[PDB]
């Protein structure tokens, strides 16, 4: 019937519950990969031209179908077997599926006889498989089945296992292609610049960009000033800018009227006509298409020997290299002329001020490249290489007159290794061409926390380089609403550049625009090639994926028809964006991938199409087959992208904005399912985030990624390099509705703690924390640190090999002061053996060309117990051993602890229960935080959570801290607390533990959810006292793990200079780093040869050995002078 | 101010004077065609360029759901109470805060400024 | 051990007519060049039947000894 | 050392109760905001009706923003001052501000009265969307 | 101290090994320095 | 993973109440009522059970 406001809160979260029950949280990752395997791989193979050999017999090869099998592993004996994801992680294998293709070989022998043979399912390489994808072994497995495979059901997948490393492809943000964007450069010579990054359908040969720019008026001249500003075009493969009018002439439009007809659609407008006049004068000399073509060819990529070549080359560039998305055929000149004129027309509007300049920060102008589009780009090159070598291999055999074996022509390494390398290293492209390769695309999945794992799978990477600095890209653009978390973003050089998807935000996987184009032709849309230029003025331009297809004289009806079709899912899929620019008389239809969209409730006549019946059907989501997709089919909820959002009049809530009230907006098109969905995975776990200062919310987002807990249920089976496990994780007493979908209850990353905000002994000042020693003794925030050491014995060389054994101090050459007794006869320590610093866990010896020692030494700080010792064969077939060392981390002084409100703090001191202050009931706070942390930070949500937590614990009900919930108020929480015999404001009378006297001020105390952060003092404490030095500089090593020395940087050097401490500055920079001695000739300041054993010092060059001076200088200074000498310089140290 | 193209090769026609007749003429460069000039004004440059925004407004804007609608400004032509108002937001004006009203009644794209 | 010249960036890097004046030169020894090709062939054969890398490493070692011993110099390297 | 050990007796905390204000204070803050809403609306009407005369040295757009910002800034100051007066001598927010240990009067006002105007690059939230800040607002919405 | 002709490289100085030391990592396989790698190209071309 | 033996705040034994707490909830008891039935009066103890997550049950699913 209709959802009343009293039931709306339940109704909307039922809708949200269904969405996640179906979509999950890594849908964009899985859907993108599914599209790539299912469609892109086949499309790329099909789109490949048949290979033709002629050198006489003629051989043709065509790749018909693509076949993919389950991820398979081959044992050293050659027996295939299914590769479970856990096995790959343990044995450092790559989770890849064999790839097979049907190839048809037809040979023409000039005897009028054709022989055709098909090589069915020809192996052509292996494709890494995204976990839990349609082609993954875990696909379609019930939670029970996953447990039987040692796989966590809560694991969302969406990542690749390359050599056992879980790799996640970060969504790469880029400007939308095929779209005309006009920007103004204040400093550049061009007043305005209209660019369009045109790319082929299905992402063929990479994007080609064309710039149409208007020259700035800065140039002063009698002729330049009078004419005004001229427009030039920067075509690809052309060194110099080409006047725009020349390009139109090269296209086949010579008369000014014809050219102006494609640029100016209404000659009745005189202002626009005057703008193009200077451009016409510039190209007045060229009055023929061939002359225009020759002119362009003159600036071609390579010089043209003759005019005919120049014209041919110029036609080649225009035909395909210019506006390829518009067309790549020889009959597309008219289509490109219209689009090129539109670009000019768009530029004129910007110059005339009639149209606002495009915003680069607008994400309607942005696309996110997911694994699918990412992988497809790689596969196109690898497949082209595969065919290139196939042609090369076949050419050699056909040239000799012998037929060629098709199987032997295929090099499977091309695809198998190329895909693996890009994911393995993250360098995007080719290993040889790493200079232009995009880096950071692939990252090792973060397993610190489940929320951290989830966040890494929903991360977004901005195109701007991290090294470069620019506020605008780092700013929180308005278009980020509902698409990207406004709070989750790293602090430092990456602020505003690395982003995370909003909770319901979805990225379009893309589809073919053919059904839409066919419907448009069927509808009363006039084709661009059939209309006259005069008719464009009144009609509205129709753009499909950035291609101007035609015009329509009834835009309103067409949009309604298009909207009806998409809501009914008849011809238009859900992820298709239909944008009508009423002012600009343009309808833009987008169907490509990378478009960010979120589901929104449809509103008609100020009424939600979502009624009580839909809620009731959803309530029985199971045993009813009613799911979220039914809501989309029902047409009550639809996905809206950023571009379409501009044209959408949206209601924050139906309970208030739809209801009759003071007339503000009587025409609402959509409504939020819930305003809290604008937050991401990490921002969604903040309680009362609408009561905290925004920077705090961001800080918690980062902190939550570092909170200990249970990052995964099957952590025991896993052998990760680092892993932190909390003994007693607790679900927050005060939670948020979104937390149900993050599985935070299933994998909590904190403990609800009795926190008192008081100044007790000054040991919690300045973001420091006082912890309860007795509580810690009971396992409070106690955690495990798991560290895995992997060692491989490999034999490579004529007589060099590595083995696992106990290296005897006499037998082996290399040795250290560590202890080798723990090692077993097989060179591997046993599980359950206590191990401390300077202990050998793996005994590895390499034969000397008797044998050197390459044994693995346990981390000096680490002191744990060998947990697991796994031995197997790695992906290379060599003996492979992984050893897990378990160390228990009891919270100490200095260990970082944070709330869910950005209030991080190390443990300043630990007091026993008797020493801690207590209430009348004997309750002592587990943690005490300084009151001074609250005022400046204004983390009011922290106080509310403490108050709500007190009610939750006493009432026995988990508190709700959904940000925008009018049903929850501090007064409401305070009133509830009064019912339980406590001060309504959460204050209690506390007694000094040392004296037992009542504290004059009553202390704000209550349960608060804190989290132990990965940063532990014992992992950071480092001391150096005459440690090892590096070979190049002979200075203290670098890194805590290397016992390196702290850097005494320039600022420290500068500081001591102000101090005037010359000797200490000398100590730090000379004595404590690299004291060195050199012998220098007195005649020449060059270093002399010194033989202390023979007591002979000579200067080769001065023929003297009697007057040599010993100089005490830093070794680096010696290296500098020596390095300078390498550049022919002569730094002559003179002692006189 | 107007723009003309020669009927011969449809190229831009530029002004030119004939000393013998002392009458303004429009002559095509690449064509040698000539035409009698009737406007007598080569061009007009509008520094202030106070172009009536009402002309630039499109009647279809009434279909925009995001534009505000007011019933206190009835259409002067058809009398329809409901009307949609908005600001120019056109560059080069150097100042724009006045509202431009468009009648919401279909088939009546009347536009006015209060 | 050798270094490969990178791709040109500015106009100075390119000759008077397009082609880069600085071009990589094949300085690899004939013995090494053949040996390099043999290892490439060895890997190609192994992948066809999914042989582990350790076997490939053993195969590469075997060829080096055979190639250096030069008793099979008359036979094709692929064989 | 001396006052730290004395603090063990007197003590010092901060909680929700210190963040609350008298219902009379809330009404004063609400009334001040409501008056500010009308004042901005009145200025908007003047600009819409071309009844706003630009201040010398500033454009019409600049004059409109200056008046709007001045009105809202004054409202924030008035609301902040009202909240400060309501605070008692026992208030812990006031305790840490008068001592200068942490916080400022602005922090107290934001926690109690109003957070205030949000500015980007020194200006109000820009029309990131077409002539509007967010899809939930009508176009040309210059309201606070 | 500086003749203009000396600015023309007639004899190229070879840095000491300490300036261009090879680093041992992943077994007894020396990894030569960039300068060492470059010196090979210089030695090869001039010899050629 | 498993219910803590003692309440972190006061040290009250709570490791013998999880099964009883689960049984009470199975008996339609409200969480507050079940905690009261178990004698957990201080909200520090009620926190121990009210927020406990028994992940050990999931761990038992995996074969040893
Ligand atoms: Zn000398
Ligand atoms: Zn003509
Ligand atoms: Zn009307
Ligand atoms: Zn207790």
């Amino acid at each position: 019937d209709e959802i009343t406001p009293d039931l709306w809160q339940e109704a909307c979260w039922i809708v949200i519950s269904s969405y996640f029950d179906e979509k999950g949280l890594v849908r964009q990752q899985l859907d993108s990969f599914d599209e790539f395997i299912q469609m892109s791989v086949q499309r790329i193979v099909e789109d490949a031209p048949p290979i033709d050999l002629q050198a006489p017999p003629r051989y043709l090869l065509k790749f018909e179908q693509i076949y993919l099998s389950k991820p398979t592993h081959w044992e050293r004996d050659g027996a295939p077997s299914p590769m479970m994801p856990n096995e790959a992680r343990l044995r450092n294998l790559t989770y890849s599926a064999p790839l097979y293709v049907d190839i048809t070989k037809t040979v023409i022998k000039e005897g009028e006889e054709q022989l055709q043979t098909q090589h069915q399912k020809t192996f052509i390489g292996k494709i890494p498989i995204m976990l839990r994808s349609t082609y993954c072994l875990l696909n379609g497995l019930t939670d029970r089945d996953l447990c039987e495979l040692n796989e966590c059901p809560l694991d969302p997948g969406g990542y690749f296992i390359i050599n056992g490393s879980e790799k996640v492809l970060i969504a790469q943000e880029k400007m939308a292609t095929n779209t005309v964007y006009v920007f103004a450069k204040k400093d550049s010579k061009y007043a305005y610049t209209g660019e369009c990054r045109s790319c082929l359908e299905n992402s063929s040969r990479p994007t080609s960009t064309i710039w149409v720019s208007m020259l700035a008026r800065g140039g002063q001249g009698a002729k330049k000033s009078a004419i005004g500003q001229r427009i030039v075009a920067t075509l690809p493969y052309i060194k110099q800018e080409v006047p725009i009018i020349i390009v139109f002439r090269a296209l086949g439009f010579v008369s000014d009227r014809d050219i102006l007809e494609h640029i100016i659609y209404d000659f009745e407008d005189p202002e626009m006509m005057e703008m193009v006049k200077p451009s016409l004068d510039e190209a007045f000399v060229i009055q023929e298409q061939n002359v225009a073509l020759n002119f362009i060819g003159s600036r071609g990529a390579k010089p043209g020997v003759t005019k005919e070549k120049r014209i041919k080359y110029a036609k080649e560039v225009l035909q395909k290299e210019m506006l390829p998305h518009v067309g790549v055929s020889d009959f597309c000149e008219t289509k490109k002329a219209y689009f090129l004129g539109y670009m000019v027309h768009r530029l004129l509007l910007a110059a005339l001020g009639r149209r606002e300049l495009d915003d680069r920060d607008h994400y309607g102008n942005k696309r996110l490249d997911l694994a699918g589009p990412l992988l497809a780009f790689l596969f196109r090159g690898m497949f082209k290489n595969l065919l290139k070598e196939v042609r090369i291999y076949a050419q050699k055999f056909i040239d000799r007159g012998k037929d060629f074996n098709l199987e032997l022509a295929i090099k499977t390494r091309i695809i198998s290794d190329g895909l693996k390398y890009s994911l393995a290293t993250g360098n995007w492209g080719d290993q040889k061409k790493a200079h232009q390769a995009r880096a950071g695309v692939s990252q090792v999945l973060n397993r610190l926390t489940f929320a951290s794992t989830l966040s890494h799978l929903r991360r977004l990477n901005s195109p701007i380089g991290r090294d470069g600095k620019l506020a605008k890209p780092r700013q929180l653009h308005n278009t980020l609403w509902g698409m990207v978390c406004p709070a989750e973003t790293p602090e430092g050089h990456a602020v505003g550049l690395v982003k995370n998807l909003a909770l319901m935000a979805y990225i379009s996987v893309g589809s073919q625009p053919s059904p839409i184009l066919e419907f448009l032709e069927e509808w009363s849309m006039e084709n661009l090639e059939e209309i006259s230029p005069a008719a464009i003025a009144d009609a509205t331009k129709i753009f499909v994926n950035g291609c101007w297809v035609g015009i329509h004289k009834d835009p309103e009806q067409l949009m309604n028809t298009l909207r009806k079709l998409r809501r009914q899912m008849d011809i238009i899929v859900s992820e298709v964006s239909m944008i009508r620019d009423i002012r600009e008389r343009e309808i833009r239809i987008y169907t490509d991938a990378g478009r960010i969209c979120r589901p929104l409730l449809i509103v008609e006549k100020q009424k939600l199409l979502l009624k009580k019946r839909h809620i009731d059907q959803l309530k029985e989501r199971e045993y009813n087959n009613y799911s979220w997709q039914d809501l989309v089919a029902s047409g009550v909820v639809e996905y809206i992208d950023t571009l379409e959002e501009e044209t959408v009049m949206l209601a924050m809530t139906p309970d208030d904005l739809q209801e009759k009230e003071v007339a503000y907006c009587s025409t609402y098109t959509h409504c939020e399912i819930h305003p809290s969905m604008i937050l991401g995975v990490c921002a969604s776990i903040i309680p009362f985030p609408d009561h905290n200062q925004s920077p705090r919310n961001t800080y918690q987002s980062a902190m939550g990624k570092q909170a200990m807990g249970v990052y995964i249920t099957n952590f025991h089976v896993r052998m990760d390099t680092l892993a932190h496990v909390l003994y007693y994780p607790q679900k927050p007493l005060v939670t948020t509705r979104s937390m149900e979908y993050l599985r935070f209850r299933e994998l909590p990353a904190g403990i609800n703690s009795i926190v008192a905000i008081a100044s007790y002994t000054g040991y919690n000042q300045e973001d420091s924390v006082i912890m309860n020693r007795s509580a810690v003794d009971r396992g409070f925030f106690r955690s495990v640190f798991y560290r895995s050491y992997k060692e491989q014995e490999s034999k490579k060389g004529f007589d060099q090999e590595e083995v696992f054994e106990k290296p005897t101090r006499e037998t082996c050459q290399g040795m250290r002061h560590a202890i080798y007794d723990k090692l077993d006869d097989d060179g591997l320590i046993a599980p359950g053996v206590r191990v401390s610093g300077d202990d050998v866990i793996i005994g590895k010896t390499v034969t000397l060309p008797t044998k050197r020692d390459c044994s693995t030494f346990l981390r000096t700080s680490e002191t744990g117990i060998v947990d697991q010792v796994m031995v197997t064969l790695n992906q290379e077939g060599y003996k492979f051993c992984k050893i897990r060392v378990r160390s228990v981390r009891i919270p100490q002084i200095g260990d970082k602890f944070a709330s869910r409100h950005g209030q991080k703090g190390t443990c300043g001191i630990q007091y026993r229960q008797e020493d801690m202050p207590f209430t009348c009931e004997g309750i002592t706070p587990d943690i005490i935080i300084n009151p001074h942390a609250i005022p400046s930070r204004m983390t009011i949500g922290h106080l509310i959570e403490c108050l709500q937590g007190k009610v939750s614990a006493n009432k026995g009900e988990i508190g709700d801290a959904t940000p925008f919930n009018d049903a929850v108020n501090v007064q409401k929480i305070s009133n509830l607390l009064s019912d339980y015999g406590y001060h309504l404001r959460g204050n209690e009378v506390l007694y000094n533990g040392f004296t037992g006297r009542k504290i004059t001020s009553q202390i704000f105390i209550g349960p608060t959810y804190y989290q132990r952060l990965k940063h532990m003092v014992d992992d950071k404490i480092h001391s150096r006292a005459r440690g090892p030095i590096q070979i190049l500089n002979r200075q203290p090593m670098e890194g805590r793990s290397r016992d390196g020395g702290l850097r005494f940087g320039e600022m420290e050097r500068d500081c001591q200079i102000a101090h005037g401490a010359a000797q200490f500055l000398r100590e730090r920079l000379f004595e404590a780093s690299d004291p060195y001695q050199v012998h220098v000739c007195n005649l020449c300041g060059i270093m002399a040869i010194a033989n202390t054993r023979t007591h002979t010092y000579e200067c080769r060059g001065c023929r003297n050995k009697t007057q040599i001076s010993l100089v005490r200088m830093p070794y680096a200074c010696k290296l500098l002078f020596q390095e300078l000498m390498s550049m022919s310089i002569a730094p002559r140290m003179m002692s006189v | 101010v107007g723009i003309r193209f020669c009927q011969e090769c449809n190229n831009m026609l530029y002004p030119k004077e004939d000393k013998e007749n002392r009458i303004l003429l429009y002559a095509c460069r690449n064509c040698d065609y000539q035409q009698e000039a009737d406007n007598s004004c080569i061009y007009v440059n509008k520094i202030t360029h106070e172009v009536d925004e009402l002309t630039q407004i499109i009647a279809d804007v009434s279909q925009d759901p995001t534009l505000p609608r007011t019933e206190d400004h009835p259409c002067q032509k058809c009398g329809h109470k409901e009307a949609v108002f908005f600001q120019s937001h056109s560059a080069r004006a150097e100042d724009a805060m006045r509202l431009y009203y468009v009648c919401t009644a279909p088939h009546c794209g009347h536009r006015w400024t209060e | 051990l050798s270094t490969m010249i990178g791709k040109g960036t500015g106009a100075a890097s390119f000759d008077e007519f397009g082609n880069s004046k600085y071009q990589n030169r094949r300085t690899m020894s004939s013995s090494d060049r053949a040996m390099m090709n043999a290892f490439k062939e060895i890997t190609t054969m192994a992948d066809r039947i999914n042989l582990p890398r350790n076997i490939v490493d053993r195969t590469n070692n075997l060829f080096k000894q055979v190639y250096e011993q030069k008793s099979l110099k008359g036979r094709a390297n692929d064989a | 050392t001396v006052i730290n050990n004395w603090l063990l007796i007197e003590g010092h905390t901060i909680g929700i109760g210190d963040s609350i204000a008298d219902s009379k204070t809330y009404q004063d803050i609400q009334n001040t905001i409501k008056k500010a809403k009308q004042d901005v609306i009145e200025v908007i009407e003047k600009a819409h009706n071309n009844e706003l005369e630009p201040t010398p040295g500033n454009t019409l757009r600049q004059t409109f923003e200056n008046q709007v910002n001045r009105i809202l800034n004054d409202a924030r100051d008035k609301t902040g001052s009202s909240a400060q007066k309501s605070l008692s001598e026992y208030n812990n927010f006031k305790s840490m501000v008068v001592s200068g240990a942490k916080g400022s009067k602005i922090n107290i006002s934001q926690v109690i009265a109003v957070v205030g105007q949000q500015n980007v690059e020194g200006k109000r939230i820009p029309f990131g969307f077409k002539h509007r800040t967010l899809p939930h607002f009508i176009k040309d919405d210059y309201g606070p | 101290y500086a003749r203009p002709e000396w600015m023309i490289v007639t004899v190229l100085p070879v840095p000491p090994l300490s300036v261009r030391p090879a680093v041992v990592m992943q077994g007894s396989a020396r990894n030569q320095d960039d300068l060492t790698h470059k010196l090979a190209d210089i030695v090869k071309i001039n010899n050629q | 993973m498993i219910i803590p033996v003692r309440c972190f705040t006061c040290g009250k034994i709570v490791g013998n109440k999880w099964e009883a707490y689960l049984g009470l909830l199975q008996a339609e008891y409200t969480e507050g009522d079940a905690l009261d039935a178990l004698g957990l009066k201080r909200y520090c103890c009620r926190r121990m059970l009210l927020a406990h997550v028994d992940l050990i049950e999931k761990l038992l699913n995996y074969a040893p």
